[PDB]
């Protein structure tokens, strides 16, 4: 049971890691470049809206 | 685009008259869980009243009891208890005689387990205002035990060691050790119940056994009693 | 014994993931805008079922939800014109999760039966009963017309083929029975999270789990991919949504506020990713701001507790089902 | 001067607070969707019933009694009548209807779930109201109710006073349909209730051994007794002997009738649940 364990955590010890600052940036850029195509975000126009 | 509007709109009024139908049903029915230690002879009393779950329909006076019963999850969290918020009431079955047996072992005693158990179902934020049903199996196995001497209830339960039979206690047509055994379980498992809540839920010890078959009138009592305080309650009376 | 290697392999997960962290996700977005207040209104308010309500999954049109509901009643509705579509009668009336495939011609639902349902929209009649779990089943969802992925209390993940009706593979190692579950956008990848606080990436192909993220302390209730797919949220009764990125392989914000403290029953993502929409115990599901982690806005409709939670896919609506058997669009 | 003036300070507040009263009940009940039951839709027949009091019967009454005349046609305090009879037996019965819900409720719970419907309570509800409409208007619209002495003729004929005169055999089955049937009902039932709940008490008591519903029905009886029984047993005085009731104690006891509608929602409306929508409203 524990050799499972253990060969498992050895597994996941060997990933590439990406820095924070990088993940956080593309996180942002993704945010910011498809927030206009949300009707969310952005109230929508009632003609628009299908519900009402 | 009229016409498939009005047929979605005459599916919409079928599905609802059928919804209604099925609506009259489900108000009708009152559902109850079947929860034990797993060892303290649930399927005697199965037997007797009446995938993992378990559910059988017994009726009586034109009443529809629907029982629900969970064996295959023996895992200690309990993520399935919160489902059963909508039931009239929650059967808990324990072995009274089971206070000797000590356990896998460990284990203090499957009798404390079972308090645990039942103080856990009672101290849950959901099951606030489910009450419980509890039914003490094997009356008689615990009588055999008692009356036979090496096995004592002070020797694994020290608080029996200063008790006393309650003065409002109703004997069987019993010796006095037995009936002191038996009135100390009740009295443990009533202590860990009403101190939690008050008004919201009660229990209701009854003293079974594998020969009594009246098992199914004491349920019918004890919802009946059940949804009488649960309106009471709901008006401000009691 | 093995347990000090195991110590010492979890030393030095946390060692990499500490020197692989540099600046927090506030320190970046805190200059860019507020998103603002929100304010969302019950555009439509869905009526009919008996009991209260677990999971509803949108449909990939946008315009079909299917709910479901311990009545037993899998109804599906038209959530434009407020119809009932169909309503599916189930074997067992306690039921813990619904789906909806992707092309719209099955549904599937499960419960503490330990067997997925498989319904046939366009033939409605069980297509097939997938047996296999020994616990309770908590989430379904589908690869593809044939491929279903089922989350148990068996804490183990299976993916089943729908025409053999056995598990292709089975998802194993994964400590407490799991609850939530999320397939990927392009469906390769997948998580689940359980009782043990811990939430787990698998690869369906491979079968084995690539990443565990355990930042949260009680039992995980939530999960969802952000729409890049590369980052998820969960949400757990420790009253605490996290955000977790997959390739910086740990959590970069954390969505508490001190005055609430009951638990997430379900959460949700907007269709940008800017918003994380998560159902909560007081009745009151939130709308968090991902990037900043300041609460938007609040929807106070329901009158019981939320138990599903679910964004259409072209983001016009969101919908809330709750323990009081009404299910509302909210926009 | 002060006096008249002084009257009508206490009969805008009176009618100032059923009205408030009567209307926050009914968009409480409402407004949201966890507040609509049969019980509840009873409530909403007994607030319907008493906010109509108040916005017709009270405003009209006052003016009347203030002004000392009838400004108005007629055929209006024709109507001012029939409208005066059908609100007070419209929730007079509603409140008996409410305890019969209760006593079913409490009595028989496994039947009541399956008893009681949202359609059944429509049409109790229906029911009720078309015979309150009845015993209200057919009887005055029709004419059957005038008495026969000049002294009645005299008032009726002339259009500068209206006041209430009736005949032996209307006034003693108004009274009956409205009050006193009820009156039987509502005790027996609240008997039934009283005794089931100290049954039920003493069993708690029996169990785990080691006053709240007297309370209760106390306040519900006491309340709508007080305030309906002097007026209606001095309806049937009156017809029975003319001579000792005033004209005077008559309207006293009438008003004081009046104020049951008022003081109703604090007695029916008195839940956590209730007081959570009023917070949530204002
Ligand atoms: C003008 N005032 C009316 C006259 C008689 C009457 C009232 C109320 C209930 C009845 O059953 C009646 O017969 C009074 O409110």
């Amino acid at each position: 049971q524990a050799r499972k364990l253990v060969e498992q955590l050895k597994m996941e010890a060997n990933i590439d890691r990406i820095k924070v600052s990088k993940a956080a940036a593309d996180l942002m850029a993704y945010c910011e470049a498809h927030a206009k195509e949300d009707p969310l975000l952005t109230p929508v126009p009632a003609s628009e809206n299908p519900f009402r | 685009q009229r016409n498939e509007e009005k047929a979605q709109r005459e599916a919409n009024k079928k599905i609802e008259k059928q919804l209604q139908k099925d609506k009259q049903v489900y108000r009708a029915t009152h559902r109850l869980l079947l929860l034990g230690a797993g060892e303290s002879g649930k399927s005697t009393i199965v037997k007797q009243m009446r995938s993992g779950i378990f559910e059988t329909k017994f009726q009586v006076d034109k009443v529809n009891f629907h029982m629900f019963d969970v064996g295959g999850q023996r895992d200690e969290r309990r993520k399935w208890i919160q489902c059963f918020n909508d039931v009239t009431a929650i059967i808990f079955v324990v072995a009274s005689s089971s206070y000797n047996m000590v356990i896998e072992d460990n284990q203090t005693n499957r009798l404390q387990e079972a308090l645990n158990l039942f103080k856990s179902i009672w101290n849950n934020r959901w099951l606030r205002t489910i009450s419980v049903i509890l039914f003490l199996n094997k009356q008689d196995l615990l009588a055999e035990k008692v009356l036979a001497g090496k096995s004592k209830i002070e020797d694994y339960f020290p608080e029996f060691a200063r008790y006393t039979t309650p003065e409002d206690a109703t004997p069987e047509p019993e010796d006095p050790r037995v009936t002191r055994a038996k009135y100390f379980i009740r009295d443990e498992f009533l202590r860990i119940s009403t101190a939690s809540g008050d008004g919201r839920h009660y229990c209701y010890p009854h003293f079974t056994c594998a020969v009594d078959t009246e098992n199914i009138r004491r349920v019918f009592n004890d919802c009946r009693d059940i949804i009488q305080r649960m309106h009471l309650r709901q008006y401000e009376l009691l | 014994q093995l347990r000090q290697e195991a110590e010492q392999l979890k030393n030095q997960i946390r060692d990499a993931r500490k020197a692989c962290a540099d600046a927090t996700l506030s320190q970046i977005t805190n200059n860019i805008d507020p998103v603002g207040r929100i304010q969302m209104r019950t555009r439509r308010t869905l009526r009919g079922h008996l009991a209260k309500i677990y999971a509803m999954h949108w449909g990939t049109d946008s315009r079909l939800l299917v709910s479901a509901s311990q009545d037993g009643k899998l109804i599906i509705w038209d959530s434009y014109t407020t119809n009932k579509v169909h309503a599916i009668p189930l074997r067992s009336s306690w039921v813990m999760t619904c789906a909806y495939a992707p092309s719209g011609n099955y549904v599937a639902c499960g419960g503490l039966d330990n067997i997925c349902s498989i319904y046939n929209l366009k033939t409605v009649r069980v297509s097939r009963e997938l047996a296999g779990h020994t616990g309770y089943l908590s989430c379904c969802r589908f690869l593809d017309d044939n491929q279903i992925v089922t989350s148990s209390g068996d804490t183990t993940c299976a993916l089943w083929d729908i025409e053999t009706g056995q598990q292709t593979t089975t998802f194993t190692g994964h400590t407490g029975d799991v609850m939530s579950l999320s397939l990927a956008p392009d469906t390769r990848l997948f998580v689940s999270g359980a009782c043990d606080a811990s939430a787990k990436l698998w690869d369906v192909r491979e079968g084995m789990c690539r990443q565990t993220f355990t930042g949260h302390e009680s039992d995980i209730n939530a999960i969802c991919f952000f729409p890049n797919g590369n980052a998820f949220a969960t949400g757990s009764d420790d009253a605490t949504c996290r955000l977790f990125d997959l390739r910086a392989d740990q959590e970069l914000m954390t969505y508490s506020h001190d005055n609430i403290i009951c638990g997430i029953t379900s959460v949700s993502f907007s269709k940008s990713g800017r918003l994380l929409l998560a159902g909560y115990d007081d009745f009151n599901c939130n709308v968090w701001d991902a990037l900043k982690a300041d609460r938007a806005g609040v929807l106070a409709g329901h009158d019981n507790r939320v138990s599903c939670l679910g964004v259409t896919d072209d983001g016009m609506a969101v919908a809330t089902g709750s323990w009081d058997s009404f299910l509302k669009i909210w926009n | 001067e002060v006096w008249v003036v002084g009257m009508g300070i206490v009969m805008s507040l009176i009618v100032l607070a059923i009205v408030f009263g009567n209307v926050l009940v009914i968009t409480a009940i409402a407004k949201f969707e966890r507040l609509q039951t049969v019980t509840n839709y009873f409530i909403t027949s007994l607030a319907c019933a008493d906010l109509v009091m108040g916005l017709a019967v009270v405003p009209f009454g006052a003016a009347h009694i203030l002004t000392k005349t009838w400004t108005f046609g007629n055929f209006w305090c024709e109507f001012w009548t029939s409208i005066d009879v059908l609100c007070v037996t419209a929730s007079i019965e509603t409140l008996c209807v409410i305890a019969v819900d209760r006593y079913f409720a409490i009595t028989s719970p496994f039947k009541y779930q399956s008893l009681l419907t949202k359609n059944k309570a429509r049409v109790i509800i229906l029911m009720v109201w078309i015979v309150s409409g009845l015993t209200s208007f057919l009887p005055i619209q029709m004419h059957w109710y005038r008495a026969t002495h000049q002294e009645a003729i005299n008032c009726y004929a002339e259009e500068t006073c209206c006041d209430f005169f009736t005949n032996q055999a209307y006034a003693i089955a108004s009274s009956i349909v409205s009050f006193y049937v009820p009156l039987v009902i509502m005790v027996f039932v609240y008997s039934r209730v009283f005794q089931e709940a100290k049954r039920q008490l003493q069993k708690i008591d029996k169990s785990e051994g080691r006053h709240k519903a007297l309370k209760t029905l106390g306040i519900i009886m006491g309340t709508f007794t007080l305030c309906w029984l002097p007026f209606f047993i001095v309806n049937i005085v009156h017809v029975i002997q003319d001579n000792l009731i005033r004209k005077e104690v008559y309207i006293l006891l009438n008003w004081i009738g009046y104020v049951n509608s008022g003081f109703n929602p604090l007695i029916y409306c008195r839940s956590p649940d209730f007081r959570i929508a009023f917070q949530e409203l204002l």
